[PDB]
């Protein structure tokens, strides 16, 4: 029952949970803090992001292992194998979907509308895109099409704001473009758009690199753009 | 196949 | 879990292990234990690996929080509250394991009897690490009693270089050093164990060689640390 | 102080 807890206590406990590598707890504390209805600071956005991405990251890795085993089993086509792995893959999938739905709920109910400045609005729209993308990875059929569209729409709105309001070297803008390029390549079957976006992003960032203090962060993301471009070409 | 790399889960 | 067939529970424990989902793995193995059949050696490995991953994470977290708590005391109620939360969860997992050992597993061959008594010792030891006061005394006694019964069986029924016997002796030596404030006994037990194991190493089967040498190296390393 | 090492959590 976090409703009656001091916001400052929830934030403190999120930081403790992080130090203890207790990421489910950390995420629950940050959900509690979000639900207070105040805007988040930079540090708090980092805590929220790190917590939920550790949780969903573990689920994604596990789902991938199980899906691979499932498909290998099915391809062999033995009369007696397969039901257990399918059931357990389904269990992990359901848990992953639940966490994604929680994050998307927080974004919709509290964070996106309540953001004052462009920087934080872009961060939250990027996050909405990312969690729809994680849902898309495990979706099938017509649900998958709808989910892909939702991710695209969130990313595009973020891109539109970031181009009007933020420098090309800003790490939020860079991370958004990186992730949208991954969406294009891995989810939306659009390698041409992936490559075009990544190349444009990298070049425009490199052009203003001389202006930064900032530097380490921006160059890290630019290197990942470069690595993907090498992978894709 | 090697998956594309997305933004890392680190404090910015 | 009890609506799944035993074979399905075992299969799902193996899948959970591959996925690094150790809480799930432990729950599957608890379900398999509750079917009431003995566990094979492979199945004891699954049970052991699963619960030790879970409690291992809890222990690491507790140690971090306890350190912060003590440093702070050396800024508010939060660290104490959260340390207590993690502590309660850890105690819960230890109680679950000890419950399974008492209700189902401890009864067969020497290897399995020694393994389960060692496990009882270990999980009482993990409870001792977080205990205070009179409860701590009782918990320490329970760990000692389990370890000693295991040691007695292993000396009568197993060769000195057997890896189960070795792992038991290693853990009992850790109990002495870290829990029972008995460095002399810790060192004496580890040294005796190492020497007696090396003396019979030529009789050990090749399938146990990598395991027994690993444990003997840890005995050596602790002895270096302690002296 | 370095803590003593116990039996590792590996398949035997
Ligand atoms: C001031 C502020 O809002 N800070 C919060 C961080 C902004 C950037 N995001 S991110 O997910 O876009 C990201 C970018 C670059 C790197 I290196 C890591 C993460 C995290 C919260
Ligand atoms: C045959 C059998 O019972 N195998 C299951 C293992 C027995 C030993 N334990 S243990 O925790 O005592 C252990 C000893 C040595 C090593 I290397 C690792 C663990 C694990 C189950
Ligand atoms: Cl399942
Ligand atoms: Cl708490
Ligand atoms: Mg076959
Ligand atoms: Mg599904
Ligand atoms: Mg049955
Ligand atoms: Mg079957
Ligand atoms: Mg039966
Ligand atoms: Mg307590």
């Amino acid at each position: 029952a976090m409703g009656s807890m001091e916001r400052a206590s929830l934030i403190q406990k999120a930081k403790l949970a992080e130090q203890a590598e207790r990421y489910e707890d950390m995420a629950a504390f940050m959900k509690g803090a979000v639900e207070k209805g105040e805007e988040l600071s930079c540090e708090e956005r980092n805590l929220l992001s790190v917590a939920y991405k550790n949780v969903v990251g573990g689920q994604r890795a596990a789902w991938r292992v199980l899906s691979s085993i499932e498909q290998k089993s099915n391809e062999e086509g033995s009369e007696e194998k397969g039901p257990e792995v399918r059931e357990y893959r389904e269990k992990v999938e359901t848990e992953l979907q639940g966490v994604c739905d929680t994050v998307l709920g927080l974004l919709d109910s509290h964070l996106i509308k309540e953001a004052g400045d462009a920087e934080s609005r872009v961060f939250y729209l990027k996050m909405k895109g990312d969690y729809y993308r994680y849902l898309a990875e495990v979706a099938t059929g017509d649900d998958k099409k709808r989910i892909i569209d939702s991710a695209r729409s969130a990313y595009q709105e973020a891109m539109d704001i970031s181009k009007k309001e933020m420098p090309p070297t800003n790490p939020i803008r860079l991370g958004l473009a990186l992730n949208f390029s991954v969406f294009h390549y891995e989810i939306a079957n659009s390698p041409e758009e992936a490559i075009s976006l990544a190349k444009t992003t990298f070049d425009e960032a490199m052009a203003d690199l001389h202006t930064l203090s900032s530097y380490k962060d921006s160059t890290l993301i630019m290197q990942l753009l470069r690595d993907n471009l090498t992978l894709w070409t | 196949r090697i998956r594309s790399t997305s933004t890392p889960n680190v404090h910015m």
